[PDB]
């Protein structure tokens, strides 16, 4: 073993702790259910201010709307993770600029589609998501050039190494905006991976689960949204991360695959992806396949809290309070749609 | 409820965090 | 007589400044290549 | 009369029984420690079971000490070279088999105590796996006594 | 690992020639050369005492501080949101610190039973005084050693103990009882010393 | 008319009898449970069936303490030079063949294990490839056994 | 007469055709269990055809322990320094070659499984490269040989 | 009558107790200006309440500073074995110990100072760490004037 | 006449050739291996015409083989210390340039078949490379064989 017992606390102790005393403020259970219980957004910013979250909401407007409440939340979370990162030294300051870059890729996405549809860059920028911002001004005042947004991102930009799976800037123009993207995403979870894996130690433990589940999903949701569209076998098998436990034989079999009934059967031969799969009934008025995957996702963040001397705290932090916006987002939805019915299809978090 | 294992072991480490805290003090 | 002062001086002098030779030329060579806004360029 | 440095190799062998089963207890415990309190703010109840790969390392702990006052004990300042060689032997067969029981049982007990955490069937197990790795240490005990008492 | 590969290459090289040079002397039929005795004997008894007092203090020291940062930066970072840790996990920097005092303890008890000789020929200096450095030497190691693994061990345990209770007050009391089985280690390891010390008479 | 550090070679091969393989036995029973710790919080009922990698790590520091007994009584004041070579040899070969089967029967039980939660007919061929693990500390110790009773 | 250390390079030759012989067939053995164990998710009716690279580890294994057998029965009190050399060539012959063709056959048997997997035509060129790495171990025993019966 | 070259381990003990406590101190006085730079950005009000580790780093190169002037104003020429062993490991003691502390101080303090950042209660819970972290080193200091007046 | 230790050299020369030869022969053959695996499960049929690559790590380890039962057939007691350093010196040539070329063969014959298994007409240019990196060993086995019958 790597005994990280020893080292780790030097640099990243401090950050270690701060991260967990944030974890315990995210949403338990029973403050689901007390946000659940509430009948305006009014009300559920009252609620909502016994928890962590606090004052976040009160300079705002008194007509509260979903929108604002989750660029609050946003917001929130960008603080305390830039906060974070401004506290974080070599080894998880990578760590961090690894789990940004997951928002550099949507927002380098956004970028080009803006551009190819000749909109202005300074224009597209407030879309972008805070913790992926192109704070490089290499790729602003392009004039329009795709050509120069592509310089602009492989000169200032760390999107330059997963820019090398595309050949040249002539592919922003010829291949679609969807498999830049999840090639890009693909890229970036296989260096996740690497990095995870060469940092070793309690870290590659807890976090090469999460980035495993990951990939495997991914290439779950991606054969089973490319069915019925013009991406081919061939082009949809290049987007599947080789991190899942998939890689021998599973990812082929996946890319063979021609329906629904096929990638349930492959899913069968891994028990956990199994159980996933049978709950995922898919029909009205029960869990859906994204939704067990989010159970499982966030059962996976949980579990990287019972380590301690590693980096995947803060990985699984980061995600979990995703979670945790998402859940409120959506509590407030149902609130302002009056669909009470649907409010329990938040999934929890501790 | 009293619980005579419990009881027992938290005596035992009662007993020797004295007993050891006598010489480390 | 005093070959055990001298045979320690030799060994122990040319072990440091060998040690000293392969640091520095391994930080040279490991040297960060400074080009690194011109990789991206080329590749 | 018997050499000047014969104390020598019965001295180091009761240090390397002492610091080699204190390094495998001592990380015994700090793995199992680190494991149950990460664990506890989970499932608080499995504290006091999931204490029991420390009291292992504890163990291990007491078998170093032993043989090492045996050597303490046994040992003279004019001990033949056999019985000095005999004590480092025993010092170094107690002390790094310790120090591989330690190893393991602080694996083994981090490992089986966030399982429980996660399913509290693999209690049992866990204390199969801790006895079998708490009987190395024993068996390093057992090897160290016949060499110091011969 | 610039530094790892350093150390690395001085290990390996090292013991390649510590082979070779053992392979030598036994071949070239020249072992009576290799006078481990000669070493053990000549070699100054005051230079094996003197290391086992300094070795008992400052690795005991090196321990306390080990587990003293570790367990403090946990308590620091929990505290920004929880400050009981700061007041209530200071026990877990006491441990620590007691390793350091069984260092200190132990240094004075070596120390007490060093005097000159007067002697330089071995056959003058004795059994007696060679085996009361080789003894000094072996219970500084002890202590020292122990202390070191035990205040790093308690470190450990006291971090995760503090990163515990951020989360849930009533875990450090059952937390605590790990940090007393790892301090067990340090009073094993002044218990060996005393023993070997205990009929070690310089003079 | 022996050298009177003859024996020192001869503990060290009981010492390193011991020593290795209980070195190998905790890389072995840590890594299978560390591998039936993962794999029990979805198929626990599957825990005693897996323990066997932990048994196997187990025979292989038995064997390194029967070495390390018969050297240890072999032992003697008046060793000669030959039999205490012949022990070390013994103790050498015993704890190291024991400490690579037990590196492999760590990485083969840990697989194992983790696999049979998912292919229950991976059970057997883990058994047969444990099976060969423990040849080899069995090789071991019979070298050691022939180098030991000469 | 002769120099007593010689007997100390003789077993220093059966304890090396032991103890690397069993390093490489233990490497072997676990690469190649690894990757049974992780080709048997998908492919189970391959779990036994695909233990060939276990049994041609265990080969080697074997190999060795015919090198440390004969040293150990060559070995007696007056071996000139010469036999003693001639024993130590051929055991780290025997034990290094085999350590060799140990690693070979883990990655290879180790790639073919994972190949197999997918491919079933790989499983002759699999067993093909398997007897190439396996006759260095052949190779290693033959020198072993020729040097100990001298 | 004493070596010629008794008093080099005196030399060496007084550079020892000067070189390892300054090397500690500037990693304390490093880490805490780290700290402090990080945490002023945004507080600049507690730049001179925060500069107290940087304070306890100097204290420990005092310590160290004051064993060396000890040793070396005792360095004579007849220094005999005895006192020159002595104050080797005088010197030893203290620069290790306040190397460590040092150590010790500057993490505790370069996390203190940015807890103390958010956190204004975290003030006097880093003072009191920070305390124990120097008597450490002091403790090496109280040893080594016990040892170089011994 | 000749000292008794001269007949070591000889024997770590057969030793060297036989080992490092195999150790470059296992690594080449590990490598092709591996390429072979990979390629094999787009292009089956090429298997038999890309076994080359371990053909020529068996060719180096054949070479190793003669060396080393040349030397070990040129081995007597009464060797020269000049006869034995030429025959460590052959042992050494032969068994560090196949490790060489092994390494060599290893590199090229997992790059060229990747490659063939793309590329058809790479297959003439992969055999032309791999017996530029055998005239390597067989350029060692030429040194080998004029010092070992000199
Ligand atoms: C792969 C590595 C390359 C192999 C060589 C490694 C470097 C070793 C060379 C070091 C430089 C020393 C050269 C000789 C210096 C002069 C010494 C001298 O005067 O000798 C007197 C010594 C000692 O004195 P003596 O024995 O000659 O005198 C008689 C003494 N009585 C009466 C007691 C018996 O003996 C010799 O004459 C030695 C001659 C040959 C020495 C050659 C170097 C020995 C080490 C060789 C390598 C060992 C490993 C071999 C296997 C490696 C396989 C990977
Ligand atoms: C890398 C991990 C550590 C292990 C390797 C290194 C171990 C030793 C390193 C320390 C320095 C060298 C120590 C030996 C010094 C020489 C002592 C001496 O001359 O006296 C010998 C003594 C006495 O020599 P003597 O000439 O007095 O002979 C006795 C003569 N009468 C009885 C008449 C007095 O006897 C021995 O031969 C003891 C064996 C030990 C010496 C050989 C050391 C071996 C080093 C490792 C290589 C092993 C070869 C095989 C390689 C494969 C291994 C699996
Ligand atoms: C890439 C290819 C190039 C390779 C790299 C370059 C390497 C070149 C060599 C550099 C290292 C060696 C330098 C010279 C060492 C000897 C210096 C002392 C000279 C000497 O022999 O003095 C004798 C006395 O020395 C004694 O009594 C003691 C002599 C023993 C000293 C041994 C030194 C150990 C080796 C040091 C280097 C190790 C690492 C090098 C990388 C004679 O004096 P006298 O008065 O007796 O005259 C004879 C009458 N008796
Ligand atoms: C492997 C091939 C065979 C080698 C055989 C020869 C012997 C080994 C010599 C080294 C061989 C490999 C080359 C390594 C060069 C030195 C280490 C890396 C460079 C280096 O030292 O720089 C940084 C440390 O700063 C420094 O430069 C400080 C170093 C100077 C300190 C000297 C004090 C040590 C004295 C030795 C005694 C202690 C023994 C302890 C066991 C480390 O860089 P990084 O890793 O942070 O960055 C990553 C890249 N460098
Ligand atoms: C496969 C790997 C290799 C395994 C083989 C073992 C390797 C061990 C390495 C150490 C060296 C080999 C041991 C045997 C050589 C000992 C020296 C013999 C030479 C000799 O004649 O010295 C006698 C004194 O030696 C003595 O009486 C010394 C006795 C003690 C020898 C052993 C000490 C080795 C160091 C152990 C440290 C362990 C540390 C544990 C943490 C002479 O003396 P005399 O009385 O005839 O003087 C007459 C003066 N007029
Ligand atoms: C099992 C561990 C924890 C120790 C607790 C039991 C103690 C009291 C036992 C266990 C093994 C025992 C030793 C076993 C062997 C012998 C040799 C015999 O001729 C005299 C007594 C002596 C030296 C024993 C002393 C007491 C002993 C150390
Ligand atoms: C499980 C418990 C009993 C172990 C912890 C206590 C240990 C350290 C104690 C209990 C009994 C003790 C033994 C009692 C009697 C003797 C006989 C004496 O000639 C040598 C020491 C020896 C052999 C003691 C060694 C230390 C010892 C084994
Ligand atoms: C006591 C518990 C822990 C069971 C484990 C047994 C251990 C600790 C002890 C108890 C009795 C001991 C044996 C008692 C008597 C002797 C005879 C002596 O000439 C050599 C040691 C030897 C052979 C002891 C070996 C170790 C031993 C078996
Ligand atoms: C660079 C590192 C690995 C150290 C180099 C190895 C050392 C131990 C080697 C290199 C050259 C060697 C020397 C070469 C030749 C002789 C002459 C001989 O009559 C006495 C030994 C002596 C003086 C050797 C002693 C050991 C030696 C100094
Ligand atoms: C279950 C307990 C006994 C531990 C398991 C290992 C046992 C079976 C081992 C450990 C040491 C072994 C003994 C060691 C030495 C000898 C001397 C030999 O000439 C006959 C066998 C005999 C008597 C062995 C029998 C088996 C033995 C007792
Ligand atoms: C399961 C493993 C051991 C392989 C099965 C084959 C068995 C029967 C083989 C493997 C090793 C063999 C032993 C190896 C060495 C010797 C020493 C020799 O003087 C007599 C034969 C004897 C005693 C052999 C008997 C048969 C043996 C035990
Ligand atoms: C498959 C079975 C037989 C293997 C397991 C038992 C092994 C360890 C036993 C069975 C028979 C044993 C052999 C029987 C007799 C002797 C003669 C003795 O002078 C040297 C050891 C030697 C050569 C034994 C070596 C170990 C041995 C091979
Ligand atoms: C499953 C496979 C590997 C088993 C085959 C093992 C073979 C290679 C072994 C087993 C016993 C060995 C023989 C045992 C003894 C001798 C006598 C010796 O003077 C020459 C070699 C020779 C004749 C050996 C040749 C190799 C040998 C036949
Ligand atoms: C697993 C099995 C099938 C592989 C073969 C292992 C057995 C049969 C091998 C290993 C060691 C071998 C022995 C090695 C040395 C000798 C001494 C020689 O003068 C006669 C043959 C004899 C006695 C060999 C017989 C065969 C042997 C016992
Ligand atoms: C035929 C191929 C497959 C090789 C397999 C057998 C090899 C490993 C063994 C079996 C018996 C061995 C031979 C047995 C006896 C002798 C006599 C000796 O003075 C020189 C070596 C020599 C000539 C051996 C050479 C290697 C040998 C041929
Ligand atoms: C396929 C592999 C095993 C081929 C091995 C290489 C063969 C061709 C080599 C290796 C060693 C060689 C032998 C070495 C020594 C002698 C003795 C000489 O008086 C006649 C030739 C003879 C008998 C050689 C014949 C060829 C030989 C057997
Ligand atoms: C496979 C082949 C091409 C590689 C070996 C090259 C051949 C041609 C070389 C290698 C070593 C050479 C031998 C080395 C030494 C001698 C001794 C001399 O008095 C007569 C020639 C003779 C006997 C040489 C003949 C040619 C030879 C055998
Ligand atoms: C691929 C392998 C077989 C290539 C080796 C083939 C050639 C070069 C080998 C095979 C047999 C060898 C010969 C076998 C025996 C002898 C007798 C010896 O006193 C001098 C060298 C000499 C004359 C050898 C020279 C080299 C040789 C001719």
């Amino acid at each position: 073993s790597f005994f990280p017992e020893l080292y780790f606390n030097v640099d990243n102790g401090y950050l270690e702790g701060l991260v967990r005393g944030l974890k315990a403020g995210v949403l338990s259970q029973a403050d689901y259910l007390n946000l659940v219980q509430c009948e305006t957004l009014e009300d559920l910013k009252l609620h909502l201010q016994s928890t962590d979250y606090g004052n976040f909401l009160a300079n705002e407007a008194s007509p509260l709307t979903v929108s604002v409440i989750d660029d609050k939340l946003k917001e929130k979370m960008v603080v305390e993770f830039r906060h974070m990162r401004n506290h974080a030294y070599e080894p998880l300051a990578s760590f961090l600029d690894f789990i940004t870059y997951s928002y550099m890729i949507d927002n380098v996405i956004l970028l080009i589609t803006g551009t190819l549809h000749q909109r202005s860059i300074a224009e597209l920028v407030p879309k972008c998501h805070p913790l992926g911002s192109f704070e490089q001004m290499e790729a602003v005042n392009i004039a329009q050039t795709p050509a120069e947004l592509y310089n602009a991102i492989l000169v200032d930009t760390p999107l330059a190494a997963f820019f090398q799976d595309c050949i040249s800037e002539q592919d922003l123009d010829e291949m679609n905006i969807e498999i830049i993207r999840n090639t890009l995403y693909k890229a970036y979870l296989e260096s996740f991976y690497k990095f995870c894996t060469l940092l070793g130690g309690t870290t590659a433990d807890a976090m090469c689960p999460i980035l495993e589940f990951e990939a495997d999903r991914r290439a779950f949701i991606i054969t089973i949204n490319s069915f019925g569209t013009e991406l081919s076998k061939e082009d949809r098998a290049k987007l599947f991360p080789h991190c899942g436990r998939l890689y021998p034989e599973g990812l082929a079999q996946l890319a063979r695959a021609d329906d629904y009934e096929q990638v349930k059967n492959v899913a069968d031969y891994y028990p956990e992806y199994k159980l996933l799969f049978e709950g995922a009934g898919s029909n009205p008025g029960d869990k859906t396949l994204e939704d067990r995957f989010f159970e499982h996702e966030v059962k996976l963040n949980k579990l990287a809290f019972l380590n301690q001397f590693h980096f995947g705290v803060f990985y699984a932090f980061v995600k979990l309070k995703e979670q945790e916006c998402r859940n409120i987002v959506w509590i407030a939805e149902c609130i302002a749609q009056r669909h009470r019915a649907k409010i329990d299809n938040y999934i929890p978090i501790f | 409820v009293f619980d005579f294992g419990d009881t027992m072991v938290h005596q035992a480490i009662h007993t020797i965090e004295y007993c050891l805290g006598c010489i480390s003090n | 007589l005093e070959y055990s002062v001298v045979f320690n001086l030799v060994l122990w002098i040319m072990t440091g400044l060998a040690l000293a030779v392969i640091i520095t030329s391994y930080n040279i060579w490991n040297m960060d290549p400074g080009y690194d806004s011109i990789i991206y360029r080329m590749t | 009369n018997n050499p000047e440095y014969s104390s020598f190799f019965g001295v180091m062998g009761a240090s390397s029984a002492m610091v080699f089963s204190a390094m495998g207890a001592a990380y015994g415990t700090a793995k199992s420690g680190t494991g149950i309190a990460a664990m506890s703010v989970m499932r608080p109840e499995l504290i006091m079971k999931s204490i029991i790969p420390v009291v292992m390392a504890g163990i291990i702990a007491i078998y170093g000490l032993v043989v090492a006052v045996l050597i303490a004990n046994s040992l003279t300042d004019g001990i033949t070279l056999y019985r000095s060689f005999l004590q480092l032997g025993a010092g170094l067969s107690v002390g790094l088999s310790g120090l591989a029981a330690g190893f393991a049982i602080g694996i083994v007990g981090d490992a089986g105590v966030r399982g429980t955490a996660q399913q509290p069937r693999l209690f049992v197990g866990m204390i199969l796996i801790l006895i079998f790795a708490e009987v190395l240490g024993l068996y390093g005990l057992i090897v160290a006594l016949i060499l110091s008492t011969k | 690992t610039g530094l790892e590969l350093l150390y690395l290459g001085i290990f390996v090289a090292f013991w390649a020639c510590m082979i070779v040079v053992g392979i030598c002397y036994t071949i070239f039929d020249l072992g009576f050369r290799f006078d481990v005795a000669w070493f053990l004997t000549e070699t100054s008894p005051f230079m094996w005492s003197n290391l086992g007092i300094g070795l008992a203090i400052s690795l005991s020291v090196v321990g306390a501080a080990w587990g003293i940062y570790i367990t403090g930066s946990s308590i620091i970072g929990g505290g920004v949101k929880a400050p009981r840790i700061k007041t209530k996990n200071l026990v877990s920097i006491i441990f620590c610190e007691a390793v350091a005092i069984y260092g200190i303890i132990m240094a004075i008890v070596i120390s007490n039973m060093a005097e000159p000789f007067s002697a330089t020929d071995p056959k003058a200096i004795g059994h007696r005084n060679y085996h009361a450095g080789y003894s000094m030497f072996g219970a500084g190691l002890t202590v020292g050693l122990s202390n070191l693994f035990c205040g790093v061990c308690v470190g450990i345990v006291g971090s995760g103990a503090a990163l515990a209770d951020a989360q849930n007050p009533s875990l450090f009391v059952k937390i605590l009882i790990v940090e007393i089985f790892g301090s067990a280690i340090g009073l094993f390891g002044v218990i060996v010393a005393i023993l070997q010390t205990s009929r070690v008479k310089m003079g």
